[PDB]
């Protein structure tokens, strides 16, 4: 960013202050909020195991088996080639299962049989 | 022009098609309601929790809006059990889909028209968005499926798996389902496909000139900014505190002002929340509404060639091709309008042996010399005969009746 | 009455109501679904039936 | 010091009065010309009068 | 907090009305426009006009 | 607060019912008493019947459809030659096996012969694209000659 000589503070649309500069350096920082986000718990039934994977929502799983993913960061849970249908639904086409020695899975979901009529 | 014996009768016909866009989902919200109203504040959430549940209450019912989302989207565009696919070869009859069909050069796998819809429409305060379920990949590729099921196979594949027909016969039961008969398409292939192809030639103009046609999708874009944009705003504002800050009040003050000084603070941003989730569950009502409609145009119109008047289009619906846009679906309703007219005289029946005689499929019309039957919806006049008539009682009963030779094919070929 | 409190006019005043309801009753009666497809085409009443 | 209530209470009933005139237009106003009956009144016995 | 109730109430009656104006609308559309093999949508019997 | 709030979510929640009692109200007079033309309204497949069922607060539609179940490739034209004439199907569509011709109904594979009782004539197969060359068997030539 090029603040105009006499701008100390700068601003985004909200009226929230997104940049600053150094005054012991006339050059300027971004500042970017603290991460935070939504702990989410993906489960299949008790009534069949209790292993949970966790998704923190909208992360890079820097601030934290895990995978980074258009929905935030999945762990616990397995990334897979093979595309099912959505079991769970995460986001961004992200599905999850529980699946065969048996363990939470993540994968890219399929939307059905192709065919070529 | 009306009298108790005049008729208009359409000599040509004009394929159209014609654009309607619907909204079917909202940006997905979760807000964390401590967070807005108290956030890096120990002091204000030991206050907030004497409210209770109002906290997870409006947790929920943003959930329940959130989670909707993707139920509309799942209702509108996943209506079909498999991906089906085109042939590389396009012997559409001459029908040329190619700007509606994907183009695979593109890394998702759009339309022309869907990247025109894509063009033309556009914090840290517990505020967060959630992405939809499905991408707008393979929202493009369940369009794509039903389009491609819907140009190799008609309605069949609605009904029950797809069973394939040639294009030009498809568009011969379309048109024999407004009305009019088989032999109408087939002697005018070539010009219904060039009527058809500039048709969907002036659609791409008309997206291409204005963003004002996906208005109802901007719109919808443009309320959720605005609704966060307040509920925003709405931080910075006293309600009659001496500050809005919540870290001067907490050290400005010592605790027991402290908490009448927070207790109105947390009495703004609470009805500033309750404000925002009941204008969102309000909208959210509207926007399933409206993801209901296009679900039932989607199996209704894509799905089947609907016979409810004006519901897919202005005219008589032939077909029509859905297409993604972001928050959005817009259907493309391919209609046969009657285009050049022609007055004929006409009359409700016939006398030929003091009995009457009514078309079967039609109406009786004159051109001022000579009486035929032709098919309601088209001028194509039969010479009037006992294969295109029947007959009922004697002509005293009918009001409106007139005499003419009804030709009986079966009296030449008796004396041959 | 005054307070705030304003009822603004419909865009479409009734005698204009009233003129769309005759031109839907008219092309109705006159030129049965025809009008509502493309340009009207007129037919004698006990045809349409 | 209430901030925004004043200005979204006026823009949601203001999109309140402007949707009553969407609808009082897409019920009726659905025919580009104003069709008019002739002033021979044969319509096969039925009486609209 | 009257004038928040008062706005709640409209804008859930407006939708209501909305969704009435939709009906109607389509009442319009297919019903008058047209011919309704929709049983009893255009009263009860047989739908002529 | 609290009853201004449960109120709110119960307005809401009843007009969401209410969307949903008309849905229902609908596909009983449309559907229960009588057969809808409307595709996927009633039941996946064509419609045929519906038989309403009670739930606690709520009802339960059984839709009866028709669901075309096997097939079989035909090679198909839009219309046929004959006298040079052009004869299209009066209901249904052309088909061959690969050595005959018939008529048949589009929705279920049953064949007829082609005659000119179940076709209609227009032109002359210089104006059709994609017209294949088969008999018209007229049923009056046979009860004319014996
Ligand atoms: C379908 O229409 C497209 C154009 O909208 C045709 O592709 C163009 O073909 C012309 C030659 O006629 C070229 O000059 C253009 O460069 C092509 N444009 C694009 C974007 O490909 C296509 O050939 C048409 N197909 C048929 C069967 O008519
Ligand atoms: C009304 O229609 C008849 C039948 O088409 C017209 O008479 C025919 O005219 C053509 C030339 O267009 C001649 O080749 C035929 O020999 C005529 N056939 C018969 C059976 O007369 C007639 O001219 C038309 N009348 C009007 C008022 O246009
Ligand atoms: C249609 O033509 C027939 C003739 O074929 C008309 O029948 C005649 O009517 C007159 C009285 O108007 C009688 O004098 C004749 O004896 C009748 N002849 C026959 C064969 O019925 C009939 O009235 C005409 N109808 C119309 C509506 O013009
Ligand atoms: C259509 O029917 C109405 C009756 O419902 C007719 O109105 C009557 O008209 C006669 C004269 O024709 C008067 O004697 C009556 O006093 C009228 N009654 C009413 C209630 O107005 C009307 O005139 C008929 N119109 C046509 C064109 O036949
Ligand atoms: C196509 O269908 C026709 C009619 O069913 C078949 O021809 C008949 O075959 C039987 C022997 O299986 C003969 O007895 C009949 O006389 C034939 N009828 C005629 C009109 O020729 C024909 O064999 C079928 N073709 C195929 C490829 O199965
Ligand atoms: C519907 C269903 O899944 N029921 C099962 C039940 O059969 C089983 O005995 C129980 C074990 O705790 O868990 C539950
Ligand atoms: C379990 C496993 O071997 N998975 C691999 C995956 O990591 C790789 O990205 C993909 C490439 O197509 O093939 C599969
Ligand atoms: C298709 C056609 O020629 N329609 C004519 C119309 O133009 C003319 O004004 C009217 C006069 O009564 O007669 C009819
Ligand atoms: C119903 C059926 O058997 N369809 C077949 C198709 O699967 C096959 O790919 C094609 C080969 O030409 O012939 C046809
Ligand atoms: C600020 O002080 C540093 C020394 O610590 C000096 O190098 C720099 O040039 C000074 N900048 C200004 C704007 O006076
Ligand atoms: C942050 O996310 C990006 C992917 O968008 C990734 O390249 C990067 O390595 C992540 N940062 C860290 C420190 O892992
Ligand atoms: C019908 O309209 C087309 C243009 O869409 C025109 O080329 C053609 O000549 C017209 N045919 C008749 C029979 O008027
Ligand atoms: C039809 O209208 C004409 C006047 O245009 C009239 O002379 C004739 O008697 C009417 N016929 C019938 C059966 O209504
Ligand atoms: C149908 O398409 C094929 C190409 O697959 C072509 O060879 C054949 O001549 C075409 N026939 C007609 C009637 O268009």
């Amino acid at each position: 960013k090029k603040f105009l000589p006499f701008q100390q503070f700068g601003r985004d649309i909200a009226d929230t202050t997104d940049a600053v500069r150094d005054p012991q350096t006339l050059e300027i920082l971004d500042i970017t909020p603290c991460s935070f986000g939504g702990v989410s718990v993906i489960t299949p039934g008790t009534n069949t195991s209790n292993q949970v994977a966790v998704l923190y929502q909208d992360v890079n799983c820097t601030e934290v088996n895990v995978f980074q993913t258009r929905a935030g960061c999945l762990i616990g849970a397995e990334h897979v080639n093979n595309s099912y249908e959505c079991d769970i639904p995460i986001g961004a086409g992200i599905c999850a299962s529980y699946q065969t020695s048996q363990s939470i899975i993540a994968y890219t979901m399929s939307l059905g049989a192709e065919n070529s009529v | 022009a009306y009298s108790n014996n005049s008729i208009a009768i359409p000599t040509n016909f004009t394929i159209s098609v014609t654009t309607e866009i619907l909204p079917v989902s909202m940006t997905k919200t979760s807000v964390d309601c401590t967070m807005y109203i108290c956030g890096d504040s120990t002091e204000c959430s030991n206050l907030l929790l004497q409210y209770g549940s109002f906290c997870t209450q409006l947790n929920r019912a943003l959930t329940g809006i959130a989670v909707e989302q993707d139920k509309n989207t799942q209702e509108v565009f996943a209506q079909v059990k498999q991906i089906y696919k085109t042939p590389p070869i396009k012997d559409f009859g001459g029908f040329n889909f190619s700007q509606i069909l994907p183009d695979p050069s593109k890394p998702s796998k759009r339309s022309f028209i869907e990247d025109l819809l894509f063009n033309k429409v556009t914090k840290f305060n517990g505020l967060t968005v959630l992405p939809p379920l499905l991408t707008d990949e393979m929202i493009a590729q369940y369009t794509s499926a039903l389009l491609a099921g819907t140009i190799t196979s008609g309605w069949t594949f609605g009904a029950g798996a797809a069973l394939q027909i040639p294009f030009a016969m498809q568009m011969a039961y379309r048109f024999n389902g407004i009305g009019v008969t088989q032999n109408v398409l087939y002697e005018n292939q070539k010009l219904i496909a060039n009527q058809f192809n500039s048709a969907i030639g002036k659609i791409q103009d008309s997206l291409s000139s204005t963003a004002s046609a996906l208005g109802k999708l901007q719109d919808v874009v443009n309320q959720n900014a605005q609704a966060l944009n307040t509920l925003v705003k709405q931080l910075s504002s006293n309600f009659g505190a001496i500050s809005s800050v919540l870290n001067d009040i907490l050290s400005r003050l010592d605790p027991p002002e402290a908490e009448v000084q927070i207790d109105r603070l947390i009495t703004g941003r609470l009805q500033s929340l309750q404000t925002y989730v009941t204008q969102q569950l309000i909208r959210a009502a509207e926007i399933r509404a409206s993801a209901n409609l296009a679900a039932t145009k989607m199996s209704e119109c894509v799905l089947g060639q609907s016979k409810r008047v004006d519901f897919c289009g202005k005219g008589y619906h032939l077909m029509s091709f859905p297409q993604s846009a972001p928050h959005g679906v817009v259907f493309l309703h391919v209609t046969y309008v009657p285009a050049q007219e022609k007055n004929f005289t006409t009359a409700p029946a016939i006398c030929h042996d003091g009995k009457a005689h009514f078309p079967r499929e039609g109406v009786f019309v004159s051109n001022g010399t000579h009486w035929f039957v032709t098919q309601r919806n088209f001028y194509e006049p039969q010479i009037i005969t006992t294969d295109n008539t029947f007959v009922s009682g004697n002509c005293d009963v009918v009001i409106g009746i007139v005499n003419n030779t009804v030709y009986d094919p079966l009296q030449p070929e008796l004396d041959s």
